RNA sequence: GUGAGGGCGCGAGCGAUAACGUCCGCGUCCGAGCGCGGGAACAACCGAGACCGCCAGCUAAGGCCCCCAAGUCUGGGCUAA
RNA sequence: UGUCGGCUCGUCGCAUCCUGGGGCUGAAGAAGGUCCCAAGGGUUGGGCUGUUCGCCCAUUAAAGCGGCACGCGAGCUGGG
RNA sequence: GCUGAAAGCAUCUAAGCGGGAAGCCCGCCCCAAGAUGAGGCCUCCCACGGCGUCAAGCCGGUAAGGACCCGGGAAGACUA
């Protein structure tokens, strides 16, 4: 189960070998171990894994100690990796081989409070012959007296994105340990800076 | 019940011979007796449901008897042009009408055999268990209901 | 004036529940969870005796019940009425099982729901090693 | 004062040997006893007619394993859904 | 207690239109008939009419039936 | 479909056992300990200094650490 953080750097397009191919280009730097978490010492296995260096004053939170206890540079940010106890003191891009496919998690870009058409993908109303009054609304929600009420999670607008979501399957591209960078087939969640992980996809 | 090894437990019977020992689940309000060098069992009552559980078990407790006596086999027929079967070891591949040759595992305490292309017996240690595996063999490729081909255990065709 | 009881001292029990029918035994479990054995009975205060069980598992039931019980959960969701069969129950989590029962037979009232704390089950046996370990059956 | 009555059991017409249907009759309760117990709740089904008090006592219907008062009563049969 | 149809949003039932599995066949094979199991999902665009309904064109795996005050006018329309 | 009695035969069942659905449970994804049944892990700070005889509390100062304010954000009505 490999797990590796990064973050969004862009995404242009490359060339196989005569065909294009959009892709989009991660940044997996070094990830340092901090807590190997075993079902002994927790219930479940997993990895602590840093990420960006600190500026030492900052991190002058008891993080001073969690870090030290492992010995590593204060990093900025550190998630867990359920099921994956490598090697090592620190995981990298030779994890992933130009081939295998991967699952990437990231934080998909806020749309603010937005409305259920442009939420849920309505088909909203009239423009001609109806009331200048429900063009983007929602129209009916409900019955009569039964049941009276409204199912609960009924598609409304609202504060939509910003959220946990998942592409799957991104088979991976040229991967360059040169830098730290990876390329994978493009869709990738959240903006160019936001911090996703790669984990291994499930074919079978 | 000659040259066997009938040992009784409280809701089970463990039966030993020249092919070995088998446990087999014994009803709880049932008497396994013992007479002799034979086996004998008696019912609690004279209801409907015990007479059924006497009987159950009178066979039952034979089947592990005889199945550590002379073992058991059964008999698989074969019809049809490339209907056949090679054994290879333990587990048979036969191409019997599919695109893909079929492989079938050699399960533990069973040992099908194969005399020739069309016949394959089932060599055995238990009823319940060459019961299943002759069946599963049929159900393979269950005779053809037009002409002759499939795997037959031994039985009338189906015309 | 009828006698007005005051601060009573916890009274743990340890009760089995192997070769148990479920029912029968919950009885007495909320029969005894609250105070209601012990002849200085009170409803206002709930002073119950702290019941803790062992053996869950075990439990005994007759009949299909292990094929036919179901039990209902229903999450305020439009098709959230999902079920589960009593088999299940002893598979995932079997200690509810007995739980869901007394939880039924304790009171409705706020101070029943008190008394479903003094309600401890597991299925080991192995209770949490405290003190108190009046056996009983 | 009243001159819309209603439910119910029973005997009949109409209805379709339909209707919380309808139209007479004999009685009954509700009406006006939505006061109490029972029936999960519930005008009329079962018990029973509240002058006021009481931290007494038997009983009615129903009920006596837990929510719930009071038998996991006693003895003898049937039923595995 | 706003009354058709339309729009919008659906959700539930199963007596299933499709896809799933299965029995029988007057089932060679293909294709089909009929019955049983089975809602998880799906179940088109258009011509005419206010229409529901239906007829028709082209296609479709199929172009399901019905409940929700024949769902929805403090959401819309207003042709009826 | 197996073993198999009731019912010497027979039978897929009455004990038991196997195979078998786009369905069910799990698996995938998302929320989630207000799971008042408030879970777990790693790390940081630690005494009352004074009344309260007890029990139940209060007070000014602190620690780790947080808040306010300010510049600002693919986050955002507001707040977060
Ligand atoms: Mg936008
Ligand atoms: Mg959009
Ligand atoms: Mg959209
Ligand atoms: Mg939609
Ligand atoms: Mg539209
Ligand atoms: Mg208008
Ligand atoms: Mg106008
Ligand atoms: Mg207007
Ligand atoms: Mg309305
Ligand atoms: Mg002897
Ligand atoms: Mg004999
Ligand atoms: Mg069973
Ligand atoms: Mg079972
Ligand atoms: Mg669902
Ligand atoms: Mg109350
Ligand atoms: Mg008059
Ligand atoms: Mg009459
Ligand atoms: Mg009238
Ligand atoms: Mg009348
Ligand atoms: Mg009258
Ligand atoms: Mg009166
Ligand atoms: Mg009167
Ligand atoms: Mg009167
Ligand atoms: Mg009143
Ligand atoms: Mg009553
Ligand atoms: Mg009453
Ligand atoms: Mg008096
Ligand atoms: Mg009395
Ligand atoms: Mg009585
Ligand atoms: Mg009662
Ligand atoms: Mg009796
Ligand atoms: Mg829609
Ligand atoms: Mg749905
Ligand atoms: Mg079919
Ligand atoms: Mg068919
Ligand atoms: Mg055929
Ligand atoms: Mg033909
Ligand atoms: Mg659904
Ligand atoms: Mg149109
Ligand atoms: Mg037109
Ligand atoms: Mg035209
Ligand atoms: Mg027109
Ligand atoms: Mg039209
Ligand atoms: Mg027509
Ligand atoms: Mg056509
Ligand atoms: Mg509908
Ligand atoms: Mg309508
Ligand atoms: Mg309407
Ligand atoms: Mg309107
Ligand atoms: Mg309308
Ligand atoms: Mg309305
Ligand atoms: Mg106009
Ligand atoms: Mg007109
Ligand atoms: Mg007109
Ligand atoms: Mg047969
Ligand atoms: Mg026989
Ligand atoms: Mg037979
Ligand atoms: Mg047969
Ligand atoms: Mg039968
Ligand atoms: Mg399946
Ligand atoms: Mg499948
Ligand atoms: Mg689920
Ligand atoms: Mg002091
Ligand atoms: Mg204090
Ligand atoms: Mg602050």
């Amino acid at each position: 189960m490999k797990g590796i953080l990064g973050v969004k750097v862009g995404m242009t397009r490359i060339f196989r070998d005569d065909r294009a191919v959009p892709v989009t280009v991660i940044l997996a730097g070094p990830c340092p171990v901090v807590q190997r978490r075993t079902p002994e010492k927790d219930g479940y296995t997993a990895v602590q894994l840093g990420f960006l260096p600190q500026n030492p004053k900052r991190v002058n939170r008891p993080l001073k100690g969690h870090f030290a206890k492992a010995g590593v540079e204060p990093v900025r940010i550190l998630r867990e990796i359920r099921d994956f106890n490598p090697e090592g003191d620190t995981v990298t891009v030779e994890i992933f081989k130009p081939g295998e496919r991967v699952d990437v998690t990231g934080t998909s870009k806020g749309r603010g409070f937005a409305g259920v058409m442009k939420r849920w993908n309505f088909a909203g109303g009239p423009d001609s012959h109806g009331a200048h009054k429900i063009h983007r609304h929602p129209g009916s929600i409900g019955n009569r007296k039964t049941p009276g009420r409204v199912y609960k999670g009924k598609k409304m607008a609202g504060h939509y994105g910003a959220e946990r979501v998942t592409v799957m399957n991104l088979e991976v591209v040229d991967v360059i340990p040169e830098e730290n960078l990876l390329l994978v087939k493009g869709a990738v969640p959240g903006p160019n800076g936001g911090l996703v992980i790669v984990r291994e996809t499930k074919k079978a | 019940p000659k040259g066997v090894s009938v040992e009784v437990a409280p809701g089970r019977v463990k039966v030993k011979g020249p092919k070995g020992e088998l446990e087999v689940p014994v009803s709880p309000e049932m008497r396994v007796v013992v007479e002799e060098g034979v086996v004998r069992v008696e019912r609690p009552s004279d209801e409907r449901r015990h007479k059924s559980l006497h009987g159950l078990t009178r066979t039952l407790i034979a089947n592990a008897v005889k199945g550590v006596s002379e073992g058991y086999s059964k008999e698989l027929l074969i019809k049809g042009i490339g209907y056949r079967a090679r054994l290879v070891g333990r587990a048979l591949e036969l191409t019997v009408g599919f695109s893909h040759p079929v492989v079938v595992e050699p399960p533990e305490g069973i040992t099908f055999e194969v005399p020739e292309p069309t016949r394959v017996r089932v060599s055995g240690i238990d009823k319940q268990k060459v019961g299943q595996v002759a069946a599963n063999i049929r159900a393979i490729r269950k005779p053809s209901a037009y002409h002759e081909k499939g795997i037959y255990y031994a039985g009338e065709p189906v015309r | 004036k009828t006698y007005v009881p005051k601060q009573v001292e916890p009274r743990w029990v340890l009760i089995d529940a192997e070769g148990k029918t479920l029912g029968r035994l919950a009885t007495k479990i909320a029969t005894l969870l609250r105070g209601k054995h012990r002849p200085d009975w009170t409803p206002n205060v709930a002073m119950g005796d702290f019941v803790v069980v062992v053996n869950a598992d075990k439990i005994r039931v007759t009949g299909k019940k292990l094929e036919q019980k179901i039990y209902t959960r229903y999450s305020g969701y439009p098709g959230g009425l999902k079920k589960i069969p009593l088999e299940k129950m002893l598979a995932t989590h079997p200690e509810r099982v007995l739980e869901h029962a007394v939880k039924g037979m304790l009171p409705k009232g706020p101070l029943g729901r008190r008394l479903f704390k003094r309600l401890k089950v597991y299925a080991g046996p192995d209770h949490p090693h405290q003190a108190q370990r009046p056996e009983k059956l």
